[PDB]
């Protein structure tokens, strides 16, 4: 259907037996009472489109995902800057994605790198994706930066932002943002269940970045990750969270200081 | 107007494919076994 | 990949350039269209509508009495009534019409024009008027026996109270520039002079001062070309 | 057989002796709203005998130092009769209009009137101040004059900054006292929306401006009234609710 | 018709009854007297084109629309620079567009950004379009600049000027530059009707711009908006304004100090 | 010579389409009901 | 080779842009799909 | 989009070069041609 | 014909009556005596091409047309730099074009802009074409630089030189470089006929250029105009001028100090 | 080898079209009415 719905011409009824406005809500179903079984309507040929409300047009937005700092000092230097790939770091795309239970999609990661004061000097960077199980690079001159049997992107700061496409690589058939279980067997404590809700089917490796040079470069870069979902399929729709987020991998909320879903009114017998 | 052309051997690196207009709303609105008629009492 | 090469004209922004731009809302359907009467398709649909000329645009006149040509009873047998230039893109009476502003938006015009007079006097007042168009050449004619050698129409005051003098296209070249000033007098059109044919006779107990409303439009062979900016607005106050 | 005409709408009739041809605005007849262009779901009402008739307004004495008068037409019939009552109770409105302006004189009077309609005739404030708090704006009695009418201050610019000379593009008619004594314009519904409120939006407005001044010799009549009659053709109303005044 | 009009050969007439030069103007119609019913003409095959005088070739010009200042100070800084999208700020395109009552078109907005002294340094800018109803960004480091579910353009100063295409997004079926009414109900005053003529069907959101950096950038930019109309349809032609403009959303003119539509002459009986 | 080719899925992002030579001038020049002939008196 | 020319909009990153990106894993097959009940296709299935 | 590559001769202005240029007046028709006697086509008509 | 001409085999003649070498020159025609009606020739199949000698391959050269100076000072500044479009400013293309009476062609104007000392700094320029009748811009911050309903080109100095195509826009059917008449009527003087030879059918407006900035730019630019003729048609061939040029719009020459068309020899009875 | 392809709607913005090999030299060399033969005296 390319349009929403057309309206049939209706009229009045004067007869017993037909009750379309007495739909019982105790059955768990939604009231199917239309306008034609009610106040007299007319013939309207609606041609309003429904294409924008689809899932592929709703999840085709990039949004901010990760912010990675790279100081590259001279005396307190590290060289590299890894970033665990997770979507729960910023509450916008998290709120947009946690309204479903199971999802399956592809990615269009984009990397925007700027300096501290803001300046595009021609410094070439190396963006490395470390899959889960591969060793992480330790140092700006490590052995792992050879990128043999490992995908990496070489780009400068004066160049346009890099953009790669990422397939679906979870060992399960779909992702999940809510895991009602435990990752392994054993006795689970009563004090602090810090492993509850953890899903090993979402650890998508680690993302590292360094500056390709010989000695050093006294510059503090700041990379931003923009992930565009595509080819997305969602299952089991879940309600939208009404409480402020507190942690990344845990949906914890405030016991006291609760936020009501609707703001307060003057009286119940007042519309304004 | 042609955006169905891919430039690589892999299929996940393409753009948004043909849109699907499928809309099954009855699996969420009326998940009942006895089909409730439109002009009838839901319980008798 | 493809061995391309750049050529002059790269990274320029031409204002008059037809080119596809990047859409910002993907998959967007606009509001459906309805039927609105009075749709325009071209700017010659507005040029073919008559519009009141401002022939009395001289001094010592207010705003409303500025569109009227005064007609009285002359004692001498032949006198001269109002006269004006034909050039629509020139400072004068044509500046007050819609065809003049449309010709002001462009720089070259062609085709015939139409000037339509209208007598708004009394019912008992009669008379004959001579509306004579003269091709380019010398200056305004001094007397009627000189101006009657061009294109003229004798118009008498009857039941129908409007005459329509057509101004033919007697130009040497195909198009005339609306500049028409100084050394551009090569593209002048001529002078339309309204003379008194017999008199303005009036019966007793009747006012002896009438008025004529002049209208102007364009024919079907009217043609415009080369778009430019108008010269009716040069500065503007910060809004 | 062209100078005589009898227009009949409802239970009213207008006979004429000195008439020009009737004017049909933009070549389109006023009809009902089709289902393709409509957007409301509720069924609109159509009296077709109680609101579709000639309503006669007051008469204004055409003097010699007169500038002109104007009207907001969906706002003049906002309180007069079954049409006004039916328009106060409803939220939506869509109709055309049939006009007739009467101005008779003898064969010894001279003058000319320009009667025309202007869609979205916006009244402009008169002043040379650009500060937002002192910039002059017209009052409610100036924007919507009601059944009485409003006069012009600068009729050469139509009280809107647009010259009267170029106002011949609109559906217009002349009243030349030596040719005719009436003018007739039939205008359809002209708006960018199918239905609209007839209380806080006037679609168009009539204007009458004497281009040639009224002149006569001492001894003739001096009271020259200006009478206007309006027929709301093909009226529709929707959204029945409480009656509001303004 | 690709040409203007051809002329039929004519001759003289000596007969009573046929009066083509007595077209009455009291009827409200335009005189339809041609040249062939008058002075003897010839056969001319006119091939002058009428393509340039169409509406799509008349409104296909960019023109200046908006000028947005961005100071980005250090002590009196704001960071952002919003611009209400309206066409009434400059009288050229306003005079070209207010000769019709109802219009409907698309846009080809183009942004030319220069420095105070004039210089193209490689500073990346962010052009944001805020639709009506969305919150406006308050600060160069605000939450709204994430541009999730919001279109934005990232471009530098050394790059060519950006250019996007904008569809028709008015809730009515067409735009309008003259609204003879009031936006809401209620009692309207007699002193200052500041809401008269206001059309809510023209508020196309707000346009914002900032400098993408971390700390600051002591540079005063000045952006210019160039909007090219395309796919335009106009209704109900209106006369051209002959008075100077005074305000943006109001067609106010000077009561005294009136400008005549035509300049003055020496005498009425004189052509020059 | 081909400028009718669009590069996106949306239709408003194209260039100027085929020009329409339609010119109805009679809805502004002669908006009258009784069709006035060319060789006749407009009022009788 | 081919005489190309650049136009405005070059080297910009529009967020709402459908365009093919470079794949990082060549020749990769994902995990096969199974049947999960409760699949959504549009956001009007939740509004009803 | 298309993987193009630049080659020597880029950004040069050769005077004897046949190439399409950008028109400045869109949709413009020139003055019609008339018959003028004495038309030349080559420079050997003057050498003879 | 793709080749020049082939030669027919000839032989000797011994007979009276046939005189092919007595072509009279008093008739105004050119001698049509070939080689075959003379000394015994042979059979030669000539395949020399005639394509290069055509008019379209002879006028397909750019050449220098105009040199426009732009100082853009700080105390004696003007801002703009207009240039009347005429071809008579440099005698090379003028000598190549004044060998015909009537011409009709298109243009491929190209603008090469350099600095005083010579340097390509990234300064954006604005090249404006003012048609005849349009107002000229007066100042670097004038109202006319909006370029609404006026074509203009925006380009930098580091960019390649701009190049636009110009159609045939004379109100006559063809151009002319020699006008034997006067532009207007009236009495013409005997002292100084400064308007003789002036053709209003050649005034192609004015070309202006400024520097797009806010305050100023202390740099003296120098633009060069290169016009490539294309689609050219010429009529009524005229002899080539043998005298040095003295003025632009007038073919004036020196009365005394005459230049002979051929240099002097030692004697007439001497070839060297 | 293709240079007959235009990239705009206007026709004057193209390159040099197909070359014309027309060469009428007799309108300048022999502009006479009586056609002078090749083997004859031009005046008798
Ligand atoms: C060459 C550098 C590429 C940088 C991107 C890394 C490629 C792998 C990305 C996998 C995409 C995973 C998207 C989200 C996965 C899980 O749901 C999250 N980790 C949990 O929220
Ligand atoms: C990504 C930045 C895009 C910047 C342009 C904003 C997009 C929305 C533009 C809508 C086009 C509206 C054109 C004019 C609308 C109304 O008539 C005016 N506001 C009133 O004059
Ligand atoms: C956007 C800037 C374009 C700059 C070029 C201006 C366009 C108009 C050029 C018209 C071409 C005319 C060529 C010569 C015309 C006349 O023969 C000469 N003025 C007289 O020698």
């Amino acid at each position: 259907a390319e349009s929403a719905a057309n309206t049939t011409p209706s009229s009045h009824r004067l007869e017993t037996g037909r009750v379309p406005a007495l739909q019982a809500a105790e059955t768990g179903a939604t009231s199917n009472a239309t306008d034609e079984n009610m106040i007299e309507t007319r013939c309207v040929v609606n041609r309003n489109g429904v294409l924008e409300t689809t899932i592929n047009h709703f999840f085709s937005r990039s949004g901010l995902v990760g912010v990675v700092n790279l100081t590259d000092g001279g005396t307190d230097t590290t060289g590299y800057a890894t970033w665990d790939i997770d979507i729960m770091g910023f509450v916008q795309l998290r709120r947009k994605c946690e309204m479903f239970t199971y999802m399956r999609f592809n990615a269009e990661f984009t990397f925007v790198t700027t300096t501290k004061n803001g300046e595009a000097r021609p410094y070439m960077l190396q963006y490395m994706y470390v899959p889960p199980g591969a060793p992480k690079p330790t140092g700006r001159d490590a052995f792992q930066w050879q990128t043999a049997t490992n995908p990496s992107v070489f780009v400068k700061l004066t160049d346009p932002p890099a953009q790669v496409s990422v397939p679906f690589m979870s060992p399960a058939s779909a992702y999940q943002w809510f895991y009602d279980g435990y990752p392994t067997f054993g006795q689970h404590p009563e004090t602090s269940n810090t492993t509850y809700g953890l899903c090993p089917n979402n650890m998508m490796g680690t993302f590292a970045v360094r500056v390709v040079s010989r000695e050093a470069s006294q510059l503090k870069l700041q990379t931003r990750v923009y992930m565009k979902l595509k080819h997305v399929r969602a299952w089991v729709p879940r309600p939208i969270r009404s409480q402020p987020y507190l942690l990344k991998n845990f949906p914890n909320y405030d016991s006291s200081k609760i936020t009501n879903s609707a703001r307060d009114r003057s009286s119940i017998k007042q519309a304004n | 107007n042609f955006t169905n052309i891919n430039y690589y051997k892999d299929s996940y690196a393409a753009s948004a494919t043909r849109q699907d207009f499928t809309q099954d709303p009855k699996k969420f609105t009326q998940p009942v076994l006895d089909s409730i008629r439109e002009l009838s009492a839901p319980l008798n | 990949g493809i061995p391309a090469e750049l050529r002059p004209g790269t990274n320029q922004f031409l204002t008059t350039d037809d080119d596809t731009a990047a859409p910002i809302l993907p998959g967007f359907t606009p509001t459906p269209t309805i039927h609105i009467p009075g749709e325009v398709h071209s700017l010659l649909e507005l040029c073919r509508v008559e519009t009141i000329l401002e022939v009395n645009n001289t001094t010592e006149a207010t705003g409303l009495t500025r569109l009227l040509i005064p007609v009285s009873s002359q004692n001498k047998a032949d006198e001269l009534c109002a006269a004006f230039m034909v050039d629509p893109g020139r400072i004068g009476p044509w500046q007050s019409t819609l065809v003049g502003q449309i010709c002001r938006y462009y720089t070259q015009w062609s085709g015939s024009l139409k000037v339509t007079f209208m007598f708004t006097g009394s019912f008992m007042a009669t008379g004959k008027m001579l509306v004579a168009y003269s091709p380019p050449g010398s200056a305004q004619p001094a007397n009627r026996e000189t101006a009657m050698l061009g294109t003229h129409v004798i118009w008498d005051f009857g039941l129908q109270s409007s005459v329509s003098l057509v101004i033919p296209w007697i130009s040497n070249t195909h198009f005339r520039t609306a500049k028409t000033g100084g050394n551009y007098d090569y593209y002048t059109a001529g002078v339309v002079t309204l003379w008194y044919q017999t008199n303005y006779v009036v019966p007793p107990e009747t006012p002896g001062e009438a008025y004529i409303i002049a209208m102007g439009a364009a024919q079907d062979n009217f043609t415009l070309k080369i778009c430019k900016d108008t010269d009716e607005v040069t500065q503007q106050a910060v809004l | 057989s062209d100078r005589v005409a009898q227009l009949t709408v409802g239970n009213s009739s207008i006979t004429t002796q000195e008439a020009a041809n009737i004017v049909l605005a933009y070549g389109e007849w006023p009809e009902y709203c089709p289902d393709t262009d409509a957007t409301a779901v509720d069924k609109p009402t159509r009296p077709d005998v109680s609101v579709n008739r000639f309503y006669t307004l007051d008469s204004k004495m055409w003097q010699e130092n007169s500038t002109g008068w104007y009207w907001k037409f969906p706002d003049v019939l906002n309180k007069t009769g079954v049409f006004g009552q039916n328009a106060q109770f409803h939220y939506l409105y869509r109709s055309g209009f049939c006009l007739h302006v009467q101005c008779n004189a003898s064969k010894f009077h001279q003058g000319a009137l320009l009667v025309a309609v202007i869609p979205e005739f916006v009244i402009a404030g008169r002043g040379s101040n650009t500060k937002p708090n002192e910039a002059p704006h017209p009052g409610f009695t100036t924007t919507f004059p009601g059944t009485t009418g409003a006069t012009f201050h600068d009729p050469y610019v139509l009280d809107s900054g647009v010259p009267l000379s170029q106002a011949l593009i609109y559906p217009h008619q002349w009243i030349n006292l030596r040719t005719n004594n009436c003018a007739t314009v039939i205008v359809p519904y002209i708006n960018a929306v199918p239905f609209d409120s007839a209380i806080n939006h006037s679609n168009f407005g009539l204007i009458v401006i004497p281009v040639s001044p009224l002149k006569y010799s001492s001894g003739a009549t001096t009271a020259i009234p200006i009478t206007i009659t309006i027929a709301p053709l093909n009226s529709e109303f929707g959204g029945l609710r409480q009656a509001v005044s303004q």
